[PDB]
């Protein structure tokens, strides 16, 4: 899952 | 967190605590007050794991303030320190222990004596003429072993503290952005504004 | 968190025009030791479903018991237990699939790969797979273990897509399955010669053949192989 | 991510980028990293996309219940402390958040709290947060005055995110801009770096490191 | 656990255990609260069938809940300790999470809620206590006075009294309190409070307590002479 | 050590037009270097004009789809047969996913249908429930091959107006369903060429105000 | 990371003719850093004496615990707890924490006030009793103490002789340990007077 | 004695029936549903003139689109309101939308029969629940301690209810404007109240789609009171 | 079910009294009288034993006076067995406070917790209350010498002098008459014994029907000593004030 | 009389009075009718209102695509029981991919009700239910009473004056049982059956409630203008 | 811990  | 010191002179306890808050390669803040008033004549400074420090301090503060209201009375510094120690001594065997070290500086009004307690996260308590947590002690203890006298005035105490902060600014690897100093004596707790 | 001890190798299967065939050998290995030889790994449920199982045999025996208890429970207060409310293959499968996925989700799997073969009451062929991870899929052919690697390519030569199923007779399909079993005996170090086979036909019902053997083996050319390169005698 | 928020003469500026990454894979260039909690409250997102989005929209629900129960809008201090006390409960479980809670109340004035998943909570006038924080800080710090006009403040915020979007591989897409006053928050647009970079280079004459 | 439904409905729609808890309040010593323009005063009768009392250590009747809010009561004394402790804990917890001390309304609503909970839970009887809760919201100078009762209902009062003969002293205050002109000072307000208590009390001797609460955590209990003076001064205006 | 996850491959793709939306996925299912099935659908009609795919670890994908379908059932039971709007589905799915934050569903989720003004909508989710509405999204194994193609062909990225000196962008515009199916089919044949886990078949579910239609196309079987 | 040698320190106890002695050093440190010079490790509950070495937090905790337990004992039994009995209570209490122990090395000394017998004992961290005629040793300089005691000790010393012997065992053991020292206290215990002497020792 | 969950020989729950008596003793509450809004008005009934009447809160916000009035043992309603607010806010968290008025009401009503030997007795308070949602428009619900709820075009509860309901039966028609409905609630309240209706002992509120749920100030209500006397005098 | 046999120990009468508390108090009123008197320089506890047999072992006995810690003792009127349950609780609570704060528990704090326990038995749990009233005598450095009482309701109050158990009406009147603030301990000793002498239901007060304790600063300098009188010591103090 | 204090007490003639009093709230309930052919099954219910300003209380609840019920008596108790049914039907789908047999639904309700008739502190359910459905063996109608007795029938009715309809259905049996492949005719018969239980009232457009399930019809509910066709 |  992504991060920002 | 990082730098917390305390010196007890004739008639007061002085706490000095660094202002920097650093995460990663950024100093997020340079005016952090690493202290909570527990009662009108008792002050606690703290350093350790991020989040844990404030959560612990505020939790002790809430408990001591509750006691004060309940009994309409101020717990002695010795009593508060013992309460705090027990809390840390329980914590050290919890699923997730509080990683916080504290200095408790108080003026006992029954005895008319200032008192300084050094307590680490394991619940190790000691009463001392002067104290420090973390790497700070590695410079200050020896310096204070030299320059400290038991009967110093509050002014002599602050000069002695200037020595400690100067040494730490000379030899410490990190920029801790100065200290906030606070005096605990027979008239309560006050903050020196130019250090 | 488990490790399989006594184990069963491939289970292979396919659909044909009127039904489904499924087979599996009668071995229970213990690492490289071929420990047990009379092990039935196809379990019939009613007269419309066979469940073939590979992997840990202790977990297979557990699953047998679940299925036999399921039959019992379905008969309870059910006057149509041997008619409209008989257990379908799709019911038996979903129940197993549910259990497999729950056990993986509790980090304590049933160490098996399962193929449920049968005929639904409307005559449709049922073939579906589920394993220790709770992964499920359907295909005209299905196999587990080495079977997936060696049987599938052979069985798909016969039934390569949906439309090939009407064109495939039970003689053709049984041939393919029996030949696939021989290959596996040539090539899988944990297979046995003896096996069982079951056909579930929408007309003839369930035929369960025990004590089959791999036959018509080619070994003769072995005599001509001397050395590993340069040796002559 | 890069996110920032700073206090000044004319209220609070809040500016963020819009990129999400999984390793080096650019997963999205259109993430809304500011959450509008109520007309006087903003939250910024950095760290785990899900963690931030979920708990910050959960935070909004908690703030709504405060005002139903107490017949009053929640203080920035109390809203930030709900989030920080929540994440402190999960300390060690591996939540990943760096957030700023930004707003005006009459009792507080314009206020910013930094709140992260180790349970750190800080009041302050300037913060930058995310993998691009240092880049944003460099520009922001070296042009910041308490007295910036609203016009200048908005630009500085926008320009600081641009700086970080350019240098930090894990920041980019577009700038989202907000101004917060005694009357609440005002949105000041979505600005694609696609066109904003070239516009700023031309008009300002900066970014000479870049082949014009 | 002991489960019995002790607070239940009777055919006429009454909850007798709540109503009997009210009877226990009625038997309690009198308490009155009066709010001035800029203060709130709490007066309490102490029943005088008791000499050899030690007043240094005997539980006073007005309790600080936090440093800006006080609570007094009429009814069962042991019951009131339980509510005061819970209230004190909540006051600290509110400071911890909201970073602001409680409003007087909030704290009242909390105590009221506790009281109500004990009227529809198995195995427990209601609190035989009604309370007067008074003080000033943080950074506010407008005085607050609330009343709660065993049922859980609570409300705001210009002035109010509870306990034995409270109907006599409510009577007094209803004709002597001008909504339009509340006791413009401390001196004024303390007096009205002592007058109303003298309707019911006896000698104003070791019979009356007064506690004054002004804004920003300014709470002080008057001692015998300071009260005594008020008593003396009212009877000397009485012969007319 | 037992590993509770696996990877079943395949890839999925959602595009949204003005008054329609599509959700496509290949029909191949794999583990390691073996094919499990050449036709095992993974895009589903979930009722209320919502289609959903959850691609990655199939067992998790099936569990999630099952749970959401069931969620739609109870939404009807509890709120007087009300239609579940796409925005509401999206938010519900966030909670389904984030509820398993500390033992996630290993899937990339996409749903498609129509928003409340009748416009086409596509929503995508990371494995623990971050979500966002878009014109456009590919997910699963070949996502990294297909997504940049879609940025170029659906949102006209890096495309300028000829002779405007790279100063005027190609202007945005909705695509016909005929155009969208062309981009989908090309996206998947390209993906099949260069990714070993993608192939066999392509199934497209198209969603308009008259319901859900399916289209199927053969893909290369190697 | 070895909790029994983070703070440092030692305790020794010896029997004599109608007396016992128990002594400790005064150091409390955090690894290399000496922190306090006034940290005593010997406590008493009536006429029974307990010394505790090891992790200082546990030393403090266990003192507080045994004060508690002996106070209640006195109230219920209407007499002071005797050393043989206290020894048993220490053992129970430690073994109760068998799989999450206190990191301590306790030592008990005193005279049974019925029988007049001198009594000493030592324990491991999980409660094993070591009763001895002669001497018990504990702490980070225990090897050294064992050496000093085994050679210096002889039975039946007079209190003022026993004092010299136990003091010399303590001092010379402490001086070969980096984590012990910084001061020392010796208790001489006779059937009903107890003298407490602070020793002069090297402060490095 | 005898179980709290006992049926009478007529097949009714004693405890539920008795709570209905307690509700008849309650101060009056009235609600009217129009196509322009829903009005909710109540009788404050201060038990003594010293008690500061604005502190009497018998009309209550649940969410922006839902409001509540109560009658009976009003302390029993705190937890029902709390549940209602949570149910509404939670629904919006789970579904990114407003919760339907009927669904809200059904949620509150689920609490009601959770008593026995769960709470020790039924609630002693009835609720009028009024709101708007896109599907079924403006709505009024009467929620009893029996767990039953009924939709109404208009309804009165509390002591004055059988008088007021008969009156509402005559005055309600499908085309009332909001302003007509406000007046009507004021009029019917003045009829059944003991003391003389003014802006300090009655209170009004509405919920409209456009501005949601608002409680009216005393200045605004005082003026609708004045406007009502002038309407009656003038024929 | 079992509802049939439930006395409902924790309900209100229609007058708003707690039946069981009232009835417990009624029980206590037949118990041996106990008296506490507070002086400026100490405290006296005196109590009358429930009527002896000559064969009772009177010196190794305790029925009335119990030590809570070193600074606090109680005098009991009511069920002895009920009282011991509470006494061990109180003794433990004292030690928890000491362990936590390294300071002896302030007298009121101990008294409040015990009274809070009693209060609970009147509000929840459906159990009978404890049939006990205590007089607490103790010293602490906040308030010095203190006397308190608690009863089955869990209400407590502080006193210069007080009695519990039988004939408290007569006893209270007599203490009111002769008590005066500046009193020394030795005067209070006399007052206590003279009061029992006149209120006793026995023919005459002898050593063997008494328990007696003082709490004085009468050790050495600024510290406090509890003396629980031996039988022979009571016999002497009974002569010394001419009651025998 | 002395034996009606709770459900855990038998009377000296072996009766359970609390269960009998529960049965009584059913009798005060508005009438509802069930009947079925071989291809469909129908519920008709008369809805009751509070007064002329009120709604007409729903008496029909959908349980699954192939199952549903009508209620007479305490409505919250129908909500509890219908909700249990929804779950049980649901569990049968998710786990076995099997639509729950109407017969099993019957047995499951009986066993749920029974528990509350043998243990202290509980209370019997105060509602009667008519369950219709279409499953692997065709159309079904069940009657549930809170004694736990469940019964399969071609037709029946419950609530006040249900004896009118139950007689009518008893004579009509040979006719309605053979209304196959005609939804509207089966409904007409149901509406007529219920009419035998009216007094001083007749079926209005916001008074009548009908439901049907069968061979190729999902369980659906008709109210308002959708029932005008039938008055 | 001592062994035997
Ligand atoms: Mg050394």
């Amino acid at each position: 899952a992504x991060l920002x | 967190m990082d730098i917390i010191l305390g010196i007890r002179v004739q008639d007061s306890v002085i706490l000095a605590s660094s202002k920097a808050v650093t995460r990663g390669i950024s100093v997020l803040k340079d005016s952090d007050d690493k202290t909570r008033q527990l009662s009108p004549h008792t002050l606690m400074s703290f350093a350790g794991e991020a989040g844990d420090t404030v959560q612990f301090a505020e939790y002790i503060q809430a408990n001591i303030q509750l006691y004060s209201i309940r009994e309409d009375y101020e717990l002695s510094p010795q009593a508060v320190s013992s309460f705090v120690r027990q809390e840390l001594a329980k914590s050290i065997r919890s699923r997730r222990p509080y990683q916080v070290n504290v200095l408790i500086g108080g003026y006992d009004k029954k005895k008319n004596k200032p008192e300084l307690y050094q307590i680490d996260y394991l619940g190790t308590k000691v009463e001392l003429p002067y104290g420090a947590h973390g790497y700070s002690g590695f410079y200050t203890f020896s310096l204070l072993d030299h320059h400290y006298r038991p009967d110093m005035t509050t002014e002599e105490g602050l000069d002695l503290l200037k020595l400690c902060v100067q040494e730490l600014e000379k030899r410490m690897p990190m920029d801790f952005k100065g200290v906030i100093v606070k005096i605990v004596d027979k008239d309560g707790i006050r903050q020196v504004d130019d250090f | 968190t488990q490790q399989p001890i006594v184990t069963g190798t491939s289970v292979i299967s396919m659909k044909y025009d009127n039904g489904v065939i499924i087979a599996a050998d009668n071995l229970g290995s213990y690492g490289s030791l071929l420990r047990f030889n009379g092990v039935e790994r196809l379990i019939p449920v009613g007269d419309n479903t066979v469940v073939g199982i590979s992997g840990d045999i202790s977990d297979m025996q557990h699953i047998e018991r679940l299925l036999k208890d399921l039959v019992t429970e379905n008969a309870y207060d059910n006057p149509l237990a041997d008619a409209e409310e008989a257990l379908e293959p799709s019911y038996i499968f979903e129940y197993l699939a549910t259990v497999m996925y729950q056990r993986r989700s509790k980090m304590n799997p049933l160490w098996n790969a399962i193929i449920v073969a049968g005929v639904q009451s409307n005559g449709d062929q049922f073939l579906r797979y589920v394993n220790l991870l709770g992964v499920t899929y359907s295909s005209p052919t299905l196999a587990t273990g080495f079977g997936a690697h060696m049987a599938n390519p052979l069985l798909r030569k016969v039934v390569d897509r949906e439309s090939d199923i009407p064109k495939t007779t039970v003689q053709v399909a049984e041939e393919a399955i029996v030949n696939a079993m021989r290959v596996l005996y040539y090539r899988d170090a944990r297979s046995s010669r003896n096996f069982s086979l079951a056909i579930i036909d929408k007309n003839t019902g369930l035929t369960f053949k025990k004590n089959l053997q791999v036959e018509n083996m080619k070994w003769d050319f072995a005599k001509d192989i001397k050395g590993y390169g340069t040796q002559k005698i | 991510t890069t996110t920032l928020a700073f206090r000044f003469q004319g209220g609070i500026i809040v500016a963020v980028d819009s990129r999400a990454t999984a390793g080096n894979w650019v997963a999205s260039q259109t993430v809304k990293k500011v959450i509008e909690i109520n007309p006087f409250l903003l939250g910024t997102m950095a760290g785990g996309a899900a963690d931030c989005q979920f708990w910050e929209t959960w935070l909004g629900s908690q703030c709504r219940l405060h005002e139903l129960r107490e017949k009053e809008r929640i203080s920035v201090a109390a809203a930030s402390k709900i989030l920080s006390n929540l994440v402190y409960q999960y300390k060690g479980a591996g939540l990943s958040m760096g957030t700023m809670i930004c707003g005006y109340t009459r009792k507080e004035g314009p206020t910013i709290y930094y709140v992260d998943s180790d349970g750190t909570r800080l009041k302050g006038d300037i913060f930058c947060v995310g993998s691009g924080q240092t880049f944003a800080y460099g520009v922001l710090d070296s042009n910041y005055k308490w007295d910036l006009s609203v016009e200048d403040a908005l630009y500085l915020g926008k320009r600081s995110i641009l700086a970080a979007a350019h240098r930090d591989a894990y920041s980019g897409g577009s700038v989202n801009l907000y101004h917060v006053t005694e009357d609440g928050w005002i949105y000041h647009g979505n600005h694609d770096v696609g066109e904003l970079f070239w516009k700023v280079k031309e008009e300002e004459g900066s970014f000479n490191n870049v082949i014009g | 656990g002991y489960d019995r439904a002790l607070s239940i409905f009777s055919p006429d729609g009454h909850i007798f255990q709540v109503e009997y808890a009210l009877e226990a309040v009625k038997r309690g010593t009198c308490a009155v609260g009066v709010k001035g323009k800029n203060c709130v005063v709490l007066g309490c009768e102490r029943r005088s069938t008791l000499k050899l009392q030690d007043t240094r250590i005997t539980p006073s009747k007005v309790s600080k809940i936090d440093s800006h809010v006080v609570l007094s009561f009429s009814g069962l004394n042991a019951d009131s300790r339980i509510l005061i402790e819970k209230a004190r804990v909540e006051a600290q917890s509110h400071r911890l999470t909201l970073e602001d001390p409680v409003t007087v309304e909030y704290l009242t609503r909390y105590v009221a809620g506790v009281q109500q909970r004990y009227t529809q839970s198995g195995g427990v009887r209601p609190f035989g206590v009604s309370t007067l809760i008074a003080g000033f919201d943080p950074r506010d100078d407008e005085p607050k006075l609330y009343q709660t009762e065993p049922s859980g209902i609570y409300s705001s009062w210009s002035a109010q009294t509870i306990g034995r003969n409270s109907k006599t002293v409510r009577e007094f205050l209803e004709k002597n309190y001008d909504r339009k002109e509340p006791p413009a000072t401390v001196e004024e307000c303390v007096k009205l409070t002592v007058r109303s208590l003298l309707e019911v009390v006896q000698t104003g001797a070791k019979n009356i307590e007064i506690t004054v609460v002004k804004p920003d955590s300014d709470i002080v209990a008057l001692s015998s002479e300071e009260i005594n003076q008020y008593v003396t001064q009212i009877e000397q205006e009485k012969q007319e | 050590q037992f590993n509770p996850y696996g990877d079943n491959g395949g890839t999925i793709l959602g595009i949204a037009g003005e008054d329609f939306a599509v959700l496509a996925g290949d029909t191949r299912n794999i583990t390691d270097y073996s094919i499990n099935s050449r036709y095992e659908p993974k895009v589903f009609d979930c009722g209320d004009n919502i289609v959903m795919s959850a691609n990655g670890f199939a067992a998790d994908g099936d569990a999630l789809v099952k749970r959401f379908k069931n969620s739609v059932k109870w939404y009807h039971f509890d709120h007087n047969d009300k239609k579940l709007s796409i925005n509401s589905a999206a938010r519900n799915i966030q909670h389904l996913l984030y509820g398993k934050r500390f033992f996630p569903y290993y899937v990339h989720t996409i749903i498609a249908g129509l928003d409340e003004d009748g416009k086409g909508a596509v929503y995508s989710f990371d494995p623990v429930g971050s979500y966002e509405r878009e014109q456009c999204r590919a997910g699963g194994a070949a996502a990294s091959l297909i997504m940049p193609f879609l940025d170029n062909q659906v949102n006209f990225k890096n495309q300028y107006e000829p002779g405007t000196n790279g100063k005027v962008k190609k202007p945005l515009k909705y695509l016909s369903v005929e155009e969208v199916i062309k981009l989908v089919r090309d996206s998947f044949t390209s993906a099949t060429e260069r990714h070993i886990q993608v192939g066999d078949g392509l199934e497209i579910l198209i969603v308009t105000k008259d319901g859900v239609r399916k289209e199927f196309y053969e893909l290369k079987r190697d | 990371s070895d909790p029994s040698s983070i703070n440092g320190g030692i305790v020794v106890a010896m029997t004599g003719k109608d007396c016992v002695a128990i002594a400790c050093d005064l150091r409390l440190g955090s690894q290399s850093l000496g922190v306090s010079n006034k940290f005593e490790k010997i406590f008493h509950y009536g006429h029974v004496f307990l010394g505790i070495t090891g992790l200082a937090t546990d030393v403090t905790t266990l003192n507080e615990m045994f004060r508690y337990k002996t106070n209640l004992y006195k109230l219920k039994e209407e007499r002071a707890i005797e050393p043989e009995t206290f020894t048993q209570l220490v053992s129970s209490s430690l073994y109760e924490r068998r799989f999450g122990p206190y990191f301590v090395g306790p030592v008990v000394a005193g005279i049974n006030s019925k029988s007049g017998k001198p009594f000493i004992a030592g324990f491991d961290l999980i409660g094993c009793i070591d009763e001895a005629k002669d001497f018990i040793v504990s702490g980070t300089a225990s090897d050294q103490l064992f050496g000093m005691c085994e050679s210096l000790y002889e039975p039946n010393l007079e209190p003022e002789d026993l004092f010299e012997t136990i003091s010399q065992a303590l001092l010379n053991a402490a001086d070969r340990d980096a984590l012990s020292g910084w001061g020392a206290v010796v208790y001489i215990i006779k059937k009903d007077e107890v003298v407490k002497r602070y020793l002069k020792m090297r402060q490095d | 004695d005898r179980g709290v969950s006992t049926f009478s020989p007529e097949g009714r729950l004693f405890q539920v029936e008795y709570s209905l008596e307690a509700i008849k003793l309650g101060s009056t509450a009235i609600g009217i549903a129009t196509k322009e809004g829903v009005v909710l008005g109540v009788e404050k009934r201060a038990t003594s003139p010293l008690l500061e009447s604005d502190s009497i809160e018998k009309i209550v916000e649940i969410d922006r689109h839902i409001g509540c009035a109560m009658s009976g043992l009003t302390a029993d309603a705190r937890s029902m309101i709390e549940h209602a607010r949570t149910a509404a806010v939670t629904h919006n968290l789970y579904y990114d939308e407003d919760i339907n008025v009927e669904s809200l009401t059904q949620s509150v009503c689920d609490l009601a029969l959770r008593f026995g030997e769960l709470m020790s007795r039924p609630f002693g308070v009835a609720l009028l629940i009024a709101g708007h949602d896109a599907d079924d428009g403006y709505q009024l619900f009467h929620a009893e301690p029996s767990g039953t709820f009924y939709r109404y075009n208009a309804k009165a509860i509390g002591s004055g209810s059988e008088g007021a309901q008969a009156e509402l039966l005559n005055e309600w028609h499908s085309s009332l404007t909001l302003k007509e409905a406000e007046l009507l609630v004021l009029k019917i309240l003045k009829q059944v109240m003991e003391e003389k209706l003014d802006e300090n002992n009655a209170q009004l509120s509405c919920i409209t789609k456009q501005d949601g749920f608002k409680i009216y100030d005393n200045e605004k209500t005082a003026e609708l009171i004045k406007e009502l006397k002038e309407k009656e005098a003038a024929e | 079910g079992s509802r049939r046999y439930d006395s409902r120990t924790t309900i209100f009468s229609p007058e708003g009294r707690l039946y069981q508390v009232e009835y417990a108090l009624e029980s206590i009123s037949h118990a041996g009288t106990a008296i506490g008197i507070m002086a400026s320089d100490g405290i006296v506890l005196a109590a009358e034993r429930k009527v002896t047999s000559t064969l009772l072992e009177q010196d190794t006995s305790t029925e009335k006076l119990y030590k809570l810690n070193d600074k606090i003792a109680v005098a009991v009127a009511g069920l002895t067995a009920d009282a011991e349950i509470l006494i061990n609780t109180a003794r433990i609570h004292a030690q928890n406070y000491l362990k936590t704060y390294n300071e002896d528990i302030p007298v009121e704090i101990l008294v409040r917790r015990l009274s809070d326990i009693k209060q609970g038995y009147t509000q929840h749990g459906g159990l009978r209350p404890f049939g006990v009233s205590f007089i607490y005598a103790g010293y602490d450095d906040r308030y010095g010498y203190q006397l308190y009482t608690s009863n089955p309701s869990g209400n407590y109050t502080g006193w210069k002098a007080i009695s519990v158990g039988a004939n408290t009406s007569a006893a209270q009147t007599l203490l009111q008459m002769d008590y005066k603030d500046d009193m020394k301990v030795d005067d209070a000793i006399e007052l206590a014994l003279k009061t029992l002498s006149k209120t006793t239901d026995s023919s005459a007060l002898t050593y063997d029907r008494l328990e007696f304790a003082t709490i004085r600063k009468g050790a050495n300098d600024g510290e406090v000593y509890q003396k629980i009188f031996k039988p022979q010591e009571i016999k002497d103090i009974l002569v010394k004030t001419g009651i025998t | 009389n002395n034996y009606d204090g709770d459900t855990v007490t038998f009377s000296p003639t072996g009766r359970l009075f609390q269960v009998e009093y529960a049965l009584e709230a059913i009798k005060q309930g508005s009438v509802t009718v069930g009947l079925r052919s071989n291809t469909h099954a129908v519920l008709v219910a008369l809805k009751r209102n509070a007064d002329e300003l009120s709604s007409y209380q729903k008496k029909i609840i959908k349980c699954d695509e192939h199952m549903g019920l009508s209620l007479a008596g305490l409505a919250p108790d129908a909500r509890v029981l219908s909700n249990y049914l929804r779950q049980q039907c649901n569990y049968s789908s998710l786990v076995f991919n099997r639509k729950l047999a109407v017969e099993r639904a019957g047995h499951l309700l009986c066993d749920k009700a029974q528990k509350n008739t043998q243990s202290y502190g509980g209370r019997p359910y105060g509602v009667g239910l008519l369950i219709i459905g279409y499953d692997k063996s065709g159309a079904h109608l069940l009657e549930f009473q809170p004694s736990g007795n469940v019964t399969e029938l071609y037709g029946t009715a419950i609530g006040a004056r249900s004896q009118g309809a139950k007689t009518y259905l008893e004579r009509t049996l040979d006719t309605f049982i053979k209304i196959d492949g005609n939804p509207d005719e089966l409904i007409k018969a149901g509406v007529e059956a219920i009419s035998q239980s009216l007094r001083d009232e007749s079926l209005t457009v916001d008074n009548l409630s009908i439901a049907i399930v069968g061979k190729d019809t999902p369980f659906t509910i008709y109210d308002g203008e959708a029932v005008a066709k039938y008055i």
